[PDB]
């Protein structure tokens, strides 16, 4: 349980490759499930 | 009826606060306590 795991998490709800986010992404990586 | 309790949620995360989030940040949301 290590942050791997952290990192496939942020690269599976991410799509575009934005590796940093704004508060945009923020809005859709809560609530951003149909 | 805009971005308000989001907006202090969004800034309660941050960290040192220029106004975005990155993928070293997130895993210490994820765990941060103390």
């Amino acid at each position: 349980v290590t942050e791997e795991d952290i990192e496939d998490l942020m690269k599976d709800s991410d799509k575009n490759n934005d590796g940093r986010i704004d508060f945009d992404e923020f809005l859709k990586m809560m609530e951003g499930v149909q | 009826k805009s971005e308000e309790e989001l907006a202090n949620a969004f800034r309660i995360f941050d960290k040192n606060a220029d106004g975005y989030i990155d993928i070293e940040e997130l895993g210490e949301i994820l765990r941060a306590t103390g």
